RNA sequence: GUUUUUUCACUGACCCGGUGAGGCGGGGGGGCGAGCCGGGCUCUCGCUUCUGGCGCCAAGCGCCCGGCCGGCCGGGCGCGAC
């Protein structure tokens, strides 16, 4: 007559994920005319460890471009991608690594 | 004679290149709820095939004929609220010591002298919101054999009337002067609504994709062909 | 114009102020919280005659709802004198004493008989 | 007069002119809030029925109910 | 370097010259990082030339 | 013709994703490869990849117009950015 523990997992409440110190969602930049025509450069700017995750998330920050403002990403670090390294995005992107083109 | 420090500083507006400037956007704005509705309504009466009762009120007597009837109208408009007690302000003069033609207003006045056949002709509006209102009077005015002309405007047909719309407006009566007139009007509108209602009863309306849509069919045409 | 911002704002309408054809209420509510209601009673108590023979201070139980500043403007006008500070606790009683300091061109001691406390 | 012709118009509701209206409007009314003030009676003649006159203080408000 | 080790709010009671260096990002950036981006933002701004007049003269033959 | 039915693709309800709803789809202009003896067609691309800089709040050029005394003193409007 008591329901299973699987069935409590659905309520949450103590079956939630520990996302306290979760370092954001590790999300590919938007889609924007320059990364549907062309290509747009993001620095590397540090590897970082994220709780619960096994692998580094990299922070990219882009340049806004029709803001003056500065954009930061949150790419999942491809092996062997590097802090200085640019980061190129877009339709006429290249084909080397940590380099996220269509 | 020119300031060598006056410089031309071009700017490349190309991918990743420098800030791009402020161009239009209009075309792409995120629009309140209602002018995204009222725009996709004017949309789907383009895509869904609209039946020709509907249909018959895009048909509309076009700049010219139109502009030469409300100057004829303009002469057969009903009086002020203002105006109405400077003939009942007379009436008390002449108690101490005949009503002209007018126009007819509403749905309610002019249908009931359609089929009284007095109206010699039935100005009807295209915009009215629930369409019902008027739908049947084109047809109604057709077995009557009343002319009917359809303007573009309630409210340019509800100035007429001091009103803010008027559905239909109705002639009855006309000066002597002004019969010829009248009479030059119902003979442009009877060949252009009434003596080819036949043709109206067929021509559904919208129908027609978008214009990008149209643009694929047309290119995938033309790769064949 | 030109669309700049790719968003739709709510664009800022004129508002009016009140102009109301008549006063909700009828008169102005008549303050309540006066310079004799604030001041109820000064303490004629062992620790509050020593605190005016020595810290040339006046000690007042006062109104619950009073700032300092209102003491001060009190005691100011009813006892034509002029206050350094005004300390006040709300005793466990429930009613607010306030400790009352003096400038020191007038005597607590000199005006404690002019209120009439001995 | 004219709302007896409204009137047998809303009873043809399977006829051509009145699914595209009943099917526009169907359209229009989903993409409003569920209780919202229509600011006069879609059928201005049932309306009359029912007792509804153009007078000021007659109110209108078209609310949907989840079938 | 030249910059006081205090907390934050305590920087408003202080003088201008104890919260910076009188330097270009000075009090904000560390003078080697300083140096390496005068050098960055000239030597970019040269190969830039370069790319330029190379660019013009891969022209003239065809 | 009427109507059933399967298979294709259509968008317009309905759904999903993204975004600060920021360049969508057509057409025009300009670049190179391809083609007949200054002409035009069948097409193409659209400015940033050696570096852990900088990048917004217009330059320039047109177009109008407000005192003093044609020649000395400031704004608006286009195009740049079809």
């Amino acid at each position: 007559g008591r329901v299973i523990r699987g069935q409590r997992k659905g309520a949450g409440s103590v079956f939630r994920a520990h996302v306290k110190h979760r370092k954001g969602a590790a999300r590919l930049r938007a889609v924007d005319f320059a990364e549907r025509h062309g290509y747009i450069k993001g620095i590397v700017k540090d590897i970082i460890h994220d709780p619960g995750r096994g692998a580094p998330l990299a922070k990219v920050v882009f340049r806004d471009p029709y803001r003056f403002k500065k954009r930061t990403e949150l790419f999942i670090a491809a092996e062997g991608i590097h802090t200085g390294q640019f980061v190129y995005c877009g339709k006429k992107a290249q084909l080397n690594i940590g380099n996220v083109l269509p | 004679v020119v300031n060598p420090l006056f410089e031309k500083r071009p700017k490349n507006f190309g991918i990743g290149q420098d800030i791009q400037p402020k161009r239009d956007l209009t075309r792409f704005v995120k629009w309140p709820r209602y002018i995204r509705l009222q725009r996709q309504r004017a949309i789907l009466y383009k895509r869904l095939k609209v039946p020709p009762a509907i249909n018959q009120f895009t048909q509309v007597l076009d700049r010219q004929t139109a502009t030469q009837l409300l100057k004829l109208a303009h002469k057969y408009r009903p009086e002020t609220k203002q105006e109405k007690k400077q003939r009942l302000l007379a009436r008390a003069e002449k108690k101490a010591a005949k009503r002209p033609p007018v126009l007819r207003a509403g749905v309610n006045t002019v249908t009931t002298l359609v089929e009284n056949k007095k109206a010699q002709l039935v100005v009807i509006a295209h915009d009215v919101d629930p369409i019902e209102l008027v739908v049947f009077l084109p047809a109604l005015c057709r077995k009557m054999g009343v002319p009917y002309c359809i303007l573009k405007g309630k409210a340019r047909l509800c100035r007429l009337v001091h009103r803010k719309t008027c559905t239909t407006v109705a002639f009855t009566q006309v000066n002597s002067e002004d019969k010829g007139a009248l009479a030059k009007l119902v003979e442009a509108i009877r060949t252009n609504y009434n003596d080819r209602y036949d043709e109206i009863r067929r021509h559904w309306g919208g129908n027609v994709l978008g214009p990008k849509s149209v643009a694929r069919i047309a290119k995938l045409e033309k790769a064949k062909a | 114009k030109i669309r700049t911002s790719p968003t739709f704002r709510r664009p800022k309408t004129l508002r009016l102020r009140r102009q109301p054809k008549y006063p909700r209420k009828s008169a102005p509510r008549r303050n309540k919280l006066d310079h004799y209601a604030i001041i109820k009673f000064p303490l004629t108590t062992e620790s509050a005659m020593k605190k005016i023979e020595d810290n040339n201070t006046l000690v007042f139980i006062v109104d619950v709802k009073a700032n300092k500043h209102q003491i001060k403007q009190a005691v100011k006008k009813l006892y034509d004198i002029d206050v350094a500070k005004v300390n006040t606790l709300i005793r466990p009683d429930g009613e607010k004493k306030a400790y009352v300091r003096l400038a020191p061109d007038y005597d607590a001691l000199d005006v404690a008989n002019k209120i009439g406390i001995i | 007069g004219a709302y007896k012709y409204i009137q047998e118009l809303w009873r043809k509701k399977q006829s051509d002119v009145m699914r595209f209206l009943l099917r526009v409007r169907c359209w229009q009314y989903r993409q409003l809030s569920a209780l919202h003030r229509a600011p006069r009676p879609t059928r201005p003649d049932k309306a009359r029925r029912l007792g509804y006159k153009a007078k000021q203080g007659y109110v209108i408000y078209r609310i949907r109910v989840r079938r | 370097r030249g910059v006081r080790a205090v907390r934050p709010k305590v920087l408003m009671r202080l003088s201008k010259t104890k919260k910076h260096v009188s330097r270009a990002y000075g009090g904000s950036m560390c003078a080697k990082c300083v140096r390496d981006r005068i050098k960055r933002a000239f030597l970019i701004e040269e190969q830039k030339i370069v790319v330029k007049v190379l660019k013009a003269q891969a022209q003239s033959q065809k």
